[PDB]
């Protein structure tokens, strides 16, 4: 039973909120490798844990730059939420300290790559081949949704290839337990709810909507509003106008005409029969819920493994010294990290 | 077509989280 494994899951879920791990290593027991993504505020290295040889992705973030950028509340909730949750399409969370420069999380490798790397090259998904990515998302937000939280930040640069072909949701920076509203602007352009770009208080509907914007761009191979500028954007996301590609499916195009709502009293994930109305779609007919969570339905694609710690379905990005200053900074802002 | 409007647009890269 569904509403039974999700009670459980609260459970779990509670008990790592309320007490949540702190300093469970620290950055000499790691070696640092390369790096395999960047943001505003830090990068993601590939590491090696010397203990055990297992490599691993860590999340550095300067203090001083999140500071800066007033994003500390949302640092201190990716940490505080990833720490406590658990299932199969998000990467685990294996450690987290900090030192007088950097915040640390310590994740799983997932070697196979960002799915927008593999979408932009190849071009566009085949329905069975994005159904069977968003049937892990439509769990995952489930899952998520369950235990109050919103992931606010939906995207297949977030999105990871692991070696059987399987997602994993990775960047909880934007991640949020509520219970009702929230106003944050946060997000990124192509994916923002109509409702965020409005400025009007607003809730977990902003992921399903985002699902809808995912789920177009897997299909079609561009989003279904895109522009030069974000202005632009958001203009066209406010007006609402989505056309489909002529090769997207009858079930697809209603699909998203429900996701892609405006209407919030229409949108689908958020009437009264909630994530059954996306489960039981036409689109989500062939769909095996149990076995997807499962992990025993047949990816439609799976990335090429040259070995442990091998790099080949990441870009490369610029390499900067990661500088551990004499002094603390920002200790009590990231007291609870 | 829009592929091609696409493509030469510059939001094929990975695009950055916005805040305010
Ligand atoms: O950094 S990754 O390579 N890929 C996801 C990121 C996100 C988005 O960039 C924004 C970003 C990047 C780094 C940081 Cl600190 C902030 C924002 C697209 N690249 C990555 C992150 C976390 C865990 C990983 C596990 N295995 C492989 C790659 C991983």
């Amino acid at each position: 039973s569904v509403k039974e494994f999700l009670a459980k899951a609260k459970e779990d879920f509670l008990k790592k909120w309320e007490n949540p791990a702190q300093n469970t290593a620290h950055l000499d027991q790691f070696e640092r490798i390369k790096t395999l993504g960047t943001g505003s505020f830090g990068r993601v290295m590939l590491v090696k844990h010397m203990e055990t040889g297992n490599h691993y992705a860590m999340k550095i973030l300067d203090k001083q730059k999140v500071v800066k950028l007033k994003q500390i509340e949302h640092t201190l909730n990716e940490k505080r939420i990833l720490q406590a949750v658990n299932f199969p399409f998000l990467v685990k969370l294996e450690f987290s300290f900090k030192d007088n420069s950097n915040l640390y999380m310590v994740m799983e490798y997932v070697p196979g790559g960002e799915m927008f790397s593999h979408l932009r090259r190849i071009g566009r998904f085949s329905e069975p081949h994005a159904r069977f990515y968003a049937a892990q998302i439509v769990l995952t937000f489930e899952y998520l949704h369950s235990l109050d939280l919103i992931y606010r930040d939906l995207k297949p640069e977030n999105l990871l290839i692991d070696q059987q072909g399987y997602i994993q949701v990775t960047d909880f920076g934007f991640a949020k337990r509520v219970k009702g509203r929230t106003w944050t602007l946060c997000g990124t352009p192509e994916y923002l709810a109509p409702e965020i770009i409005l400025s009007k208080g607003y809730n977990k509907a902003v992921d399903w909507w985002a699902l809808g914007v995912l789920i177009y761009e897997m299909a079609a191979g561009y989003p279904p509003f895109f522009a030069d500028q974000p202005i632009q954007i958001y203009e066209k996301i406010v007006s609402g106008k989505v056309r489909f590609p002529s090769h997207f499916s009858s079930d697809l195009k209603d699909l998203l005409r429900n996701l892609l709502q405006v209407d919030l009293t229409k949108r689908f994930g958020n009437l009264k029969n909630g994530v059954n109305d996306i489960k039981n779609h036409k689109w989500f007919a062939t769909t095996d819920w149990i076995a997807i969570y499962q992990r025993k339905v047949e990816a439609p694609f799976i990335p090429k493994f040259k070995g442990p710690g091998d790099t080949s379905n990441f870009d490369d990005y610029e390499e900067e010294e990661i500088r551990v200053s004499i002094n603390e900074k920002c200790g009590k802002e990231f007291s609870e990290f | 077509t829009t592929y091609a409007d696409f493509i030469a647009s510059g939001r094929t890269g990975r695009r950055n989280a916005i805040h305010d």
